[PDB]
């Protein structure tokens, strides 16, 4: 029901397994644990973020999803990477 | 109406939904179910104040405009150790500045 | 309505 995600400074991020599967590099993937020894904390969390916002609201008028652009570049390369 | 929640402890964070009219016990019932510690092992507590588990998530503050998919609330979590520790939660890692 | 890809949502958000 829910899958452990761990970023590279060793944070554990429990998300439901179905909003994880949004990653085609987590459904590709799926025991109930990936490790991330390139994704930060700050990254991994708004990845997890995006996850229950596109399931949330899509095909639902949709919310900004909002970025600092401090992130930006990082979250950008997570996501490639996560493909989503 | 919904509410998205993460809840911290230490280095953990469960990423997780409830209702508004979700009673606070509700919530403590979840993290039994994930974490292996029943309601009364556990305290809750937003704005480091502690959470009545008879109240409603909204009752509590937690709101469709307050605690939303794209920007989560945040719920304490402290565990009974006999004693209950004070509330632990470690930052994520400091996002960089720009040129 | 469809959300935007995250990769996209951040270079948009590289743009501003």
């Amino acid at each position: 029901m829910y899958v452990k995600l761990i970023s590279s400074d060793g944070h554990e991020f429990i998300v439901k397994r179905e909003h994880a599967l949004t990653s085609g590099t987590i459904k590709a993937m799926l025991t109930n644990e990936v490790n991330f020894r390139e994704i930060p904390s700050h990254v991994l969390s708004k990845v997890c973020m995006y996850f229950t916002y596109k399931v949330r609201y899509t095909n639902s008028e949709i919310p900004e999803f909002p970025i600092a652009p401090e992130i930006a570049l990082e979250l950008l390369m997570a996501a490639n990477f996560l493909d989503c | 109406m919904d509410v998205f929640l993460m809840i911290r402890r230490h280095k953990t964070t469960i990423f997780t939904d409830a209702k508004e009219s979700s009673t606070v016990f509700e919530l403590k019932r979840i993290v039994e179910g994930i974490l292996k510690r029943p309601p009364d092992e556990q305290r809750l507590y937003k704005d480091d104040q502690l959470l009545d588990d008879g109240k409603t998530l909204g009752e509590c503050g937690f709101t469709s405009q307050t605690a939303r998919p794209q920007a989560p609330a945040t719920v304490g979590l402290a565990f009974r150790a006999d004693t209950f520790e004070a509330l632990c939660i470690e930052p994520f890692s400091s996002p960089p500045e720009l040129p | 309505n469809k959300v935007g890809s995250l990769q996209y949502l951040a270079l948009a958000a590289l743009i501003k």
